[PDB]
DNA sequence: GCATCCGTGAGTAGAGAAGCACAATTTAACACTTTTGTCAAG
DNA sequence: CTTGACAAAAGTGTTAAATTGTGCTATACTGGGAGCCGTCACGGATGC
């Protein structure tokens, strides 16, 4: 419906603004890991190959974004509304 | 679904520019100076 | 319209009747591809003419 | 009660029959626009003031309603001298123009008046300004680019069921 | 058929303007939704346009303050109003809404003619320009105030009738 | 409050029960209650005894008897359970062995027939159902002129609908005479060669007509056998099939002379006799005996035909308009065609299980399949156009259902073959069929309404009563009599002058086929019984209707089935003395059986101990929600105690008070235009309206919800919605569904359901999101049922079907349903439509405070103000003689019965006022108060309109101005009296079903279509509205193109184009350009479905894709 | 839930017109406080007015003057426009004189002047005087309220006095508009203007004042039963 | 009636061009956030809000009222269309 | 020329009755490594 | 930052039952069934 597509570009939006706040390959790593990028979740073998680092490397990368968007949502109140 | 030759759609006046002086004597200017 | 007190202007009338009368018959194709008893707009073949006329034909 | 059920049957009956001929009269002039200013033309029609009558064999008057149907708003084809009053080429005809006409009419100095109509233009697709003259709407010269074609048929139509049939 | 837009009885403004119509204020929600979580998201209250929208379907969730919200967005904005059937072109008329009270979509008594509208029960369809282009068609050339005499015939087609006539012949 | 009774016509007979229509015709169908030895040979007895013997021939199967049981669920349990009420149907068949001469008999199950009920409805899949009476030409032979040939005639004989074709015979040009059927034409010369016709018998019989007979001459059909003239009939009937004699003979048996097939009916036979003058044997045009065809009514036909040609006296064309030509099939005769049309089925399906053989264990039971009976059966109580949805808004809304005649239906006529002959009241229409009830629109003249004393009699024909007149004295003796029978008598008007019982008048207006005539007494033979018997109930209950056009009176008749009913209701101060009987013939009031005494009142149920001593208790309905949303509740008139004889009202039914049909409320008018807002029949009323609860209706919203099963899992009715709070969920009880009592509003839950998501991937969008708030996603998503736009109210009644429970057939994979009914108390508000029964309707366009409204000297204000600009074209006089009588009654505290042109006139109206006046001005002059300086000023302006006599007091002025019905009318506002003296009167109003709140409705963006993707239509679907070509038309007028080009694109169906819109505009930027229609591209690929190339092209020819590359190879 | 107590705005123009608005007000009280204003303002606000004229050589209203263009009548139209202003309250009855000859344009301001009374409209035209034109009156001024027609007072200072229509009322016109306003989530509010024309001896403003005093006064009549 | 809807009809020879100018003037003014108006600040068009008087919202409001002060130029092939944009987003970046 | 059958069209809203044998193909229950995902080590 | 380690989560190869598709029944049987015509004028063709 036109409502659905409207908040699927304002999700769009208001993440690709989350992201910014994150670094360059930090933000870039959630992006591929989410399928933001392509359209499909990326192994973290498949990451690690395109950034020439092991597995877990990812994973405490990936994970630590997470954790610091979190303190962003906590701050700003920006995605929250999104998901209900 | 396309506009009507008629009214607000005929060839008319449908190519009718609208323009403010301020902007337009730029446009003059721009092309004396070049 | 007049007897039943409806005031219509002539034009109104007057754009639909043109529209009725827009189509001609050929009765001579002359020196044409049309054939005789064919309908066609009445612009259509005055401006056929026109070139007609401008080669002698 | 018999009269009450006819004429509620003939109502019944008549808009369908209105609605048919509107959208008929739609479909046939759906195209015409005032396409151009002025389409050129020295062709006109001549709207006569006066119309035979058969009780006494003779021209009568027509009556102002009918006159100003015909009239009113009208480019006048040919120059226009009545009354002392030069009524130039090209001029539009106001009401006050179309009474001066009856005036004068019936003074015996004019029998028809030469105007721009719509059967006369030579406007493809459509008409121009000049040989439609006003938009009764608005009391003055139609403006370039109006659908007068659905105009007319809606004019014509609307009145329709209001017909006795 | 078409999105934006509404359907209601009609009832007699005799207090509008020319160029005025009565509209609900619950129609002018639904009509103006989208307009209208712009405007709630401007001002403080919706923090976004989605949690707008969620205020708007319940109710009794509903802030006075939307309403207020509302005024602003129709300001300078007209509707287009049409009663079946449309014989001419007068059977769709532009309007500048006043908001009001009720289920009713107010009509402007000289405009009853051209609509050939009376108050027995006709209901009329209420529909929103969206664009300036479609704004500025309906302000300039379908305002009611814009439209005075007839097409088919020049003469004056919002002008006195029923009680009008009768008070000033009195 | 006394009821002072108005007419001098004195009625003979009362009405006849008002449902008979509906309830003696479906009981001499279904002949239930009289023992199967002594049922005649109607209704479905006839059905069977026509249908068998099914001989196969050796196996026979014959029926015996059949009976009806018990239905297995009451009345109010099929409505709750969505079944039809019907009794099971058994049928005693036995199956003889012609060879073995043995018989088995066994009572076989052939399904349910749907019961009526008292009131004469039916309960189909839990809905109230009407069964609306059909009209049509009777059967019959008929001669009507041929249009194109004058002086010529041609003879049409008509058997029953769909029992038989029509024949055609006419004299043709040349000379022969044709008949022509099933479309095709042949010499009827060879016909009457089949059916064992010799030259000289031909001769004399019918040679007595000029040379007709001359026509019905071929030597070379006279020279053949009838065997062989049979094979050559059949070669032109049907060519090309093989011409054995047993396949012909069979064609001409089914075609004229089968019974089973050809169905002239006991109406056609009958009409048949009396035309013709002879006597038939059974219903079929010919009688196949000794293995030949012997001819019953075709001779009988053509000696009419030439002797009418001939111009011979005693010989008359046939108005086929005619009411004695046009007859009525009830719902007995519609039941009972298509229970026969299923048992035809059944019986072919009989035939070929006796074919398939197995006979040494044959038995009735096994060769009968009651299937294709029980499908005719209920597809005509469910998808017929005569059973229609029961409109049930008020009590007389369903009387007048019940009593609709349809032109239209099955067999029946359509609007495109209705011409104004159809519609047209004919003048036999006069005491048989209302002339005035009937829908204005498409549909004028082919809905009728019964007349108020007529009757249909058991061939259809429509009889209205008439008194005997013998010697100039008219007696008490009826008769029923038809159109066609009334035409041989001259019939006076019930309202001649009567000293006694002898006619006192000298010249006597009357009847003689159907022209007015003047007569002297002794030229009347028969007298009308009563006004009323020329129109139907809902005309009937129109006081002055002699003072209304007809056209108004249309309206007004129509409206009284619209009325709502009202909390107050109240009977109007003018009746037309109906109102009882309408109440007490639509079984909504509750009435005791015999003398007794009432025992227990309550709101529920009423217990009376009757004089037998037996204790009778009725449950009392109570907040019943009808078809149209109404609540319909009776609501107890006794106490305990009270004596009560038989007959007395026991307690009100909906719309009634005291046993009075109450369709609306009594209130204070004044006649006046007040500042706009009674423009074009708007309406203002007083506040007070509202404070007191006049014209306060409950309605009543049914809401439904199923749990299914899933592939992916069943759908659960619970509390525990998603995402949703604590506020959202708390009128919720742990069920899920809503508590009784609770308030909703919009957007409210009024119950919870759950139902398993699509397994599908969620965007990677959805995906960080959820990621970050550290939310998995659940495996239910919210699909509850919620109040919709613009409704709500209170919860008062909730409903719980599960599967397995006894009588409740849910559908395959649905677990259970829920039901929840919701009421809301409705007060007059603007937009809601009201109405008196003159045909004055018009909504409520302002509400005034009371200190607003004009009022009287007294201080007594107005309820209601009515534009007098509404009266002087619609020619509708009777509403402000009602006002008039309304006035004095007011202020004498009484009532009035004025039957229709037989009641108040005048001058008997002004008397009353003058009484009225001395209660109204001698109360003022006791008070110590004497004439106001505002009444003086308005009676100097009286007299300068020539409306009071000058030189006369004050006071005397001022009874002037009552007797005319005006009073001196103050300003609320200014306390200025308004210039001119006003009528002021009360008058009864109804309050109209259809309300503003019901129909406002409006959309931004919702549900789009599946293939054109363009909004759905309707309220209740939250569709757009629909934009037709004259809307276009409008625009393009106005020269409006973007204004156009969105509604065709932005707004309608450009996909791409409104999800583009809808995002600009919320984050405050304008719309984008529209792009093309998705209708458009699904008009292209339609049309190449047709193999047509259509392509858009540019300026350079060359082909533009409108599919983005989707659909290139 | 009583409502706020409303705002009374002003727009006067010159001495002659004002507009005044209160708002908001209760439903109907619009009504209520404009239709009684406009009865006193109309017919209570004290004034002056002409009541009685004489002109040497006239016997009747509807005769002429040989040596003027405007005839009895039109002169005396021409008095009834005349605005004079006391400015003595003990002031009851004063008598202006004028005598003037041709060829002259008569105005208000040729007018005698007489102690504590002030010629309002001094530019207001009386006749016309051609030469050998000889004009001499007597114009009576009283003091009272409304309008009162020359027949239903009768004044006549002397013999041949001409009595004639006395408009006392300063006011000239009232008009009042209720229009609906709102105060939040209450819609049925009342916003009155009232619309005020006067000859110009008092202001709109002091013509409101009076009408509200006076009203007020009636007021306390309701007090002491009996 | 729009204000000075006569005066408006009568600068322009086709009653359609002014609907044109109007609404393309619209939307040049949304464009810019009003910041490219020919109206002085005290000609400013006003909305009467709850929290005080403030700006107009209603661009076509807006463009009716430039265009009566007679400071806005219209007609055909003024200036071209790429130049128009870009020369009046140098002056008004918004 | 004329007579006849066919095809076309006829207002807008809204509001609502076969059974069995056997083969052939597919589904689903298993097991299996395989691959992530991850949580501790430096 | 790798690098192990784990328990899944996922892929994958068999094998079984469930499902689906196909062939075949040998007294003699040999041209169907439902319709079944209350409107009107209009072209346009299609042949007498
Ligand atoms: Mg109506
Ligand atoms: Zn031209």
């Amino acid at each position: 419906s036109p409502v659905d597509a409207a908040t699927q570009s304002l999700l769009s939006e208001e993440l690709e603004k989350a992201l910014s706040k994150l670094s360059e390959r930090e933000a870039m790593v959630l992006k591929l890991r989410k399928g933001l990028i392509d359209g499909r979740e990326h192994t973290l073998e498949e990451v690690g190959a395109f950034f020439g680092v092991t597995r877990e490397r990812i994973r405490q990368i990936e994970n630590k974004a997470l954790r610091k968007l979190k303190y962003h949502e906590s701050r700003t109140r920006k995605l929250r509304d999104f998901l209900d | 679904g396309r506009l009507i030759p008629a009214g607000t759609g005929s060839d008319f006046v449908r190519f009718t520019q609208v323009v403010d002086q301020k902007t337009l004597k730029a446009i003059e200017e721009a092309r004396k100076e070049a | 319209y007049r007897a039943q007190g409806v005031k219509l202007h002539d034009k109104h009338i007057e754009i639909v009747v043109r529209q009725m009368m827009k189509y001609v018959e050929v009765t001579d194709p002359g020196d044409s591809r049309l054939l005789e008893g064919q309908v066609l707009e009445k612009w259509d073949v005055e401006a056929l003419n026109e070139r007609l006329i401008a080669e002698g034909k | 009660s018999h009269g009450a059920r006819k004429g509620g049957a003939d109502t019944a009956l008549r808009t369908a029959d209105s609605g048919y001929l509107t959208r008929k009269l739609v479909d046939v002039t759906h195209e015409i626009v005032v396409r151009e200013a002025d389409c050129g033309t020295t062709n006109y029609i001549s709207v006569p003031l006066f119309q035979p009558d058969e009780v006494t064999r003779s021209l009568r008057l027509r009556k102002r309603a009918d006159i100003e149907a015909g009239l009113y708003g009208r480019v006048l084809a040919r120059e226009v001298e009545v009354l002392g009053v030069r009524l130039e080429e090209g001029r539009y005809l106001s009401m006050d123009d179309v009474h001066l006409l009856i005036k004068a009419a019936e003074a015996g100095e004019i029998q028809e008046v030469p105007v721009r109509s719509p059967l006369t233009c030579q406007t493809r697709y459509g008409v121009c300004q000049k040989c439609y003259g006003y938009d009764l709407s608005m009391a003055r010269p139609v403006s370039i680019g109006e659908a007068v074609g659905i105009v007319a048929a809606q004019s014509i139509g609307e009145p329709g069921t209001q017909l006795t049939m | 058929r078409v999105d934006y837009s509404g359907r209601s009885v009609i009832v007699v403004g005799p207090q509008l303007k020319l160029h005025q119509c009565g509209l609900p204020k619950r129609m002018a929600l639904e009509l103006f939704k989208p307009f209208l979580l712009k405007k709630m998201e401007e001002k403080g209250i919706a923090p976004n346009v989605k949690a707008a929208r969620r205020m708007l379907e319940r109710q009794r969730d509903i802030k006075d303050e939307v309403w207020d919200a509302l005024e602003e967005v129709i300001h300078g904005k007209v509707v287009l109003l049409n009663r079946a059937p449309t014989l001419h072109r007068l059977g769709i008329q532009a309007f500048q809404p006043v908001l009001v009270e009720g289920q009713s979509i107010q009509l402007h008594p000289l405009v009853c003619e051209a609509f050939n509208a009376d108050f027995d029960g006709d209901q009329m369809a209420v529909h929103v320009p969206l664009s300036s282009f479609a704004q500025a068609e309906a302000r300039i050339q379908m305002l009611s105030a814009h439209n005075l005499l007839s097409p088919a015939s020049g003469e004056p087609l919002a002008k006195p009738s029923r009680d009008i006539i009768l008070g000033l012949y009195y | 409050m006394e009821i002072k009774r108005f007419g001098r016509i004195r009625e003979v007979i009362p009405l006849p029960p008002l449902t008979e229509i509906q309830v003696e015709s479906y009981r001499r169908a279904l002949q239930a209650d009289v023992p199967p030895e002594k049922r005649e040979n109607v209704g479905i007895q006839a059905a069977f005894r026509e249908t068998f013997p099914i001989e196969e021939e050796g196996l026979v199967l014959d029926f015996l008897e059949y009976r009806l049981g018990e239905p297995p669920f009451p009345q109010d349990e099929c409505r709750e359970k969505d079944l039809t009420y019907q009794a099971p149907l058994y049928a005693r068949l036995q199956l003889i062995h012609k060879d073995t001469g043995l018989i088995k008999e066994d009572e076989v199950f052939l399904g349910h027939i749907p019961l009526m009920t008292e009131d004469g409805s039916f309960i189909i899949n839990g809905a109230d159902r009407v069964i609306v009476s059909q009209i049509h030409r009777s059967p019959g032979v008929y001669f009507t002129p041929d249009p194109a040939r004058p002086g010529r005639y041609i003879a049409s004989i008509i058997p029953l609908p769909k029992r038989g074709p029509w024949i055609d015979l006419e004299v043709e040009p040349n000379g022969v005479v044709s008949m022509k059927v099933n479309k095709r034409k042949f010499p009827l010369v060879l016909l009457l060669r089949v059916l064992g016709y010799d030259q000289e018998t031909l001769a004399r019989e019918l040679g007595a007509y000029g040379e007709l007979v001359q026509g019905l001459m071929d030597e070379s059909v006279f020279a053949m056998r009838p065997e062989e003239a049979l094979i050559r009939l059949f070669t032109l009937l049907r060519p090309g099939d093989p011409p054995k004699r047993d396949k012909a003979v069979a064609y001409v048996y089914g075609l004229i002379a089968d019974p089973r097939r050809y169905d002239l009916g006991e109406a056609g036979r009958y009409k048949a006799e009396e035309k013709l003058g002879i006597r038939l044997s059974g219903r079929t045009l010919a009688r196949f005996e000794d293995g030949e065809f012997k001819d019953e009514v075709f001779l009988p036909t053509l000696r009419y035909l030439f002797a009418l040609t001939a111009g011979v006296p005693g010989h008359e064309v046939d108005d086929i308009d005619h009411l004695g030509n046009r007859r009525i099939r009830t719902v007995g005769e519609l039941m009972t065609d298509q229970f026969r049309v299923g048992l035809a089925r059944l019986a072919r399906g009989v035939r070929e299980r006796m074919l398939m053989g197995s006979e040494d264990s044959l038995t009735p039971a096994k060769l009968v399949n009651s299937r294709p009976l029980e499908a005719a059966i209920r597809e005509f109580f469910s998808r017929s156009q005569l059973s229609q949805f029961k409109d049930e808004t008020n009590p007389l809304s369903s009387l007048r259902h019940k009593r609709r005649i349809s032109a239209l239906g099955p067999g029946g006529l359509t609007r495109e073959r209705a011409g104004f002959d159809v519609r047209d009241v004919h003048r036999t229409h006069y005491g048989r069929i209302c002339p005035v009830e009937t829908p204005e629109g498409a549909n004028i003249g082919l809905i009728t309404s019964l007349a108020a004393y007529a009757r249909v009699d058991e061939l259809g024909f429509i009889r209205t009563p008439y008194r005997r007149v013998v010697g100039g004295v008219v007696t008490d003796e009826v008769v029923y009599m038809t159109a066609t029978e009334e035409d041989r008598y001259t019939i006076a008007q019930a309202n001649t002058p009567l000293e006694g019982n002898r006619i006192a008048a000298e010249r006597v207006v009357a009847r003689r086929k159907g022209e007015p005539v003047i007569v002297s007494p002794e030229e009347v033979e028969f007298m009308d019984v009563s006004p009323k018997q020329v129109f139907s109930v809902n005309t009937n209950l129109i006081p002055f209707l002699e003072h209304d056009d007809a056209n108004r009176a249309l309206m007004g008749s129509n409206m009284q089935t619209q009325a709502v009913p009202l909390i107050r209701a109240q009977a109007p101060v003018v009746m037309t003395g109906l109102e009882e009987r309408v109440v007490r013939d639509s079984l909504a009031a509750l009435y005791a059986e015999e003398d007794g005494e009432v025992a227990k009142v309550d709101g529920n149920r009423i217990v009376v101990r009757y004089e037998d001593g037996r204790l009778v208790e009725y449950p009392l309905r109570r907040f019943y929600r009808s078809n149209q949303g109404t609540a319909l509740d009776q609501r107890p008139r006794v106490v305990v105690g009270q004596r009560v004889r038989k007959g007395d009202l026991l307690a009100d039914g909906p719309a009634s008070e005291n046993g009075f049909l109450a369709l609306g409320q009594n209130v204070l008018v004044a006649i006046m235009p007040f500042d706009g807002y009674n423009f074009e029949d708007a309406i203002v009323i007083s506040e007070e309206l509202l404070k007191r609860d006049f014209y306060t209706s409950i309605h009543i919203e049914r809401y439904e919800i199923e749990a299914r099963d899933t592939k992916l899992g069943p759908e659960r009715i619970t509390r525990d919605i998603p995402h949703l709070s604590e506020a959202a969920l708390r009128d919720l009880d742990e069920e899920g569904v809503v508590r009784i009592g609770a308030e909703v509003k919009p957007g409210d839950i009024l119950v919870g359901r759950t139902s398993f998501k699509g397994e599908s991937e969620p965007t990677p969008e959805e995906r960080l999101l959820r990621s970050i708030f550290g939310e998995k996603a659940r495996d239910v998503k919210d699909t509850s049922l919620r109040v919709p736009p613009g409704e709500g109210g209170i919860v008062v009644r909730t409903v719980r079907l599960r599967r397995g429970d006894p009588g409740v057939e849910l559908k395959p994979g649905v677990r259970e349903v829920v039901r929840v009914y919701v009421a809301q108390k409705r007060k007059l508000q603007v937009g809601d439509k009201l109405a008196n029964r003159h045909g004055n309707k018009g909504v409520v366009a302002k509400i005034l405070p009371v200190e607003d409204m004009p009022h009287l000297p007294d201080g007594t204000p107005v309820d209601v103000i009515l534009n007098p600009l509404g009266v002087p074209s619609r020619m509708n006089l009777g509403q402000i003689l009602e006002t008039h009588l309304g006035l004095a009654g007011y202020f004498l505290g009484q009532r009035y019965i004025s039957p229709i042109f037989d009641g108040a006139k005048e001058p008997e109206i002004k008397e009353l006022l003058a009484q009225a006046f001395e209660v109204y001005f001698g109360k003022r002059k006791g008070e110590g108060f004497g004439v106001d300086k505002r009444e003086v000023e308005v009676l100097r302006r009286a007299e300068k309109l020539g409306l009071v006599t000058p030189g006369k007091t004050p006071e005397e002025q001022l009874k002037e101005l009552f007797l005319q019905g005006k009073v001196v009318l103050y300003d609320g506002r200014t306390g200025e009296p308004i210039e001119g003296p006003i009528v002021v009167g009360q008058m009864f109003i109804m309050k109209l079903y259809h309300m503003v709140e019901d129909k406002m409705h409006a959309r931004s963006t919702g549900p789009y279509s599946l293939i054109t993707q363009q909004p759905l239509g309707g309220k209740a679907q939250f569709g757009g509205q629909r934009f037709g070509e004259m809307e276009v038309w409008a625009l393009e007028a106005y020269g409006a193109a973007h204004t156009l080009q969105e509604m065709l694109t932005l707004k309608s169906d450009d996909i791409e184009g409104r999800n583009a819109a809808y995002e600009a505009i919320i984050k405050g930027e304008d719309v984008p350009e529209p792009s093309v229609p998705e209708s458009f591209r699904v008009l292209v690929k339609e049309l190449q479905a047709l193999a047509l190339d259509v392509q858009t092209l540019d300026e350079k020819d060359n082909p533009v894709d409108i599919f983005e590359g989707l659909a290139s190879k | 839930s009583k409502l706020k107590a409303p705002v009374f705005t002003v727009r006067t123009q010159g001495r002659e017109y004002g507009e005044f608005v209160l708002e908001p007000l209760e439903r109907g009280f619009g009504v209520t406080l404009g239709n009684p204003l406009r009865r006193i303002l109309l017919s209570s606000i004290p004034g002056t007015a002409v009541t009685s004229v004489y002109i040497e050589d006239v016997l009747h209203e509807f005769s002429t003057i040989p040596g003027v263009k405007e005839d009895v009548v039109e002169i005396i139209l021409n008095l009834k426009e005349l605005v004079v202003r006391f400015l003595n309250p003990s002031l009851q009855t004063v008598t202006l004189l004028l005598k003037a000859e041709g060829p002259k344009e008569v105005k208000a301001r040729d007018f005698l002047p007489v102690a504590d009374v002030e010629i309002m409209n001094p530019d207001l035209h009386i006749a016309t005087l051609e030469e050998g034109g000889r004009l001499n009156m007597e114009v009576r001024v009283d003091r009272g309220v409304g309008y009162v027609p020359a027949e239903k007072h009768g004044i006549k200072d002397r013999i041949n006095a001409i009595p004639v229509d006395a408009v006392f009322s300063p006011v000239r016109r009232v008009a009042f508009q209720v229009e609906d306003t709102r105060l939040g989530q209450r819609t049925d509010l009342d916003k009155l203007t009232l619309r005020i024309w006067t000859d110009g001896s008092v202001t709109p403003l002091e013509a409101l004042n009076q009408a509200v005093e006076i009203l007020r006064e009636h007021l306390t009549y309701f007090s002491n039963p009996q | 009636a729009e204000p000075g809807i006569d005066k408006l009809f009568g600068m322009v020879d086709s009653k359609y061009r002014l609907t044109v100018v109007v609404a393309k003037r619209a939307q040049q003014l949304l464009r810019h956030g009003f910041k490219n108006t020919v109206l002085e600040p005290e000609e400013r068009p006003k909305m009467q809000t709850l929290e005080g008087l403030f700006d107009d919202p209603n661009a076509v409001t807006w463009a009716m009222k430039e265009l009566l002060t007679g400071r806005l130029v219209f007609g055909e092939n003024l200036v071209p269309e790429d130049r128009l944009q870009k020369e009046m987003e140098r002056l008004y970046p918004v």
